[PDB]
């Protein structure tokens, strides 16, 4: 169940909001963690083809460049059961951590896609930190882009859960983590989304992406 | 824009929600 290639493992990923240094007191929208357990191992790109970019540099081309073991699909059920966004003065962020056996400089590109078309991209570079015999990489508290903050505002205030799911059917994120020096794909993660019911927290299911 | 996304996804329903 690890999002791990031969060269890189994403151990943790969370997106959250909190009061601007009012905390502990955060709310997680989505969360993958070693701290948090979770429970069909592959999905073919044909199932998600139109939900991601597919031109030069697109998902299919990236997959064909490989390596095949670097490509994953994560389905998230996002927990929007919070009122912090309505109070204002909130901080919205994303934190991730990775590990490798190798010392690398990595670049994480995150593309937000609407109906399969990129609308915003964030690029972050991180450096290896040796700890207890392996290399750790952290992207800590990266602020969510304004597009996504506004999207969450508008989404959480629709009148029906099913409408939230409809909006989310054509909202995706494509994360590509590359080795900065070689441009090798270390990890490529396609994210698709639904909302959690009010009585449930965030959930996820992880798949390997394949292409028959 | 976020508004354009919502209008594409929800059709006339979003037009009604946004207006009123």
């Amino acid at each position: 169940r690890s999002i791990a290639s031969s060269k890189l493992w994403m151990l943790e990923f969370s997106a959250f909001l909190e009061r601007q240094q009012d905390p502990y007191n955060k709310h997680l929208f989505v969360h993958i963690s070693q701290s948090s357990p979770s429970y069909l191992e592959t999905v073919d790109i044909r199932q998600i083809y139109d939900k991601f970019p597919e031109k030069k540099g697109g998902l299919k081309e990236l997959f064909e460049r490989g390596p095949s073991n670097a490509f994953f699909l994560v389905k998230f059920w996002a927990d929007l059961n919070t009122n912090i966004d309505d109070e204002g003065s909130a901080f919205y962020g994303v934190s991730s951590q990775y590990e490798s056996p190798e010392n690398m400089i990595i670049t994480c590109s995150t593309k937000v896609c609407s109906f399969g078309k990129q609308v915003v991209e964030k690029v972050e570079t991180e450096y290896a930190r040796y700890e207890n015999g392996h290399y750790l990489y952290r992207i800590h508290r990266s602020p969510l882009c304004e597009y996504m903050i506004n999207f969450i505002h508008k989404l959480k205030h629709l009148p029906e859960k099913y409408m939230m799911n409809s909006v989310l059917e054509n909202f995706t994120i494509l994360q590509v983590v590359t080795n900065r020096d070689t441009q090798e794909t270390l990890l490529c993660i396609a994210y698709v989304f639904e909302v959690s019911a009010s009585e449930h927290g965030a959930q996820h299911h992880i798949y390997r992406l394949v292409k028959e | 824009s976020v508004e354009d996304h919502f209008a594409k996804a929800l059709g006339d329903t979003w037009l009604q929600i946004k207006a009123a």
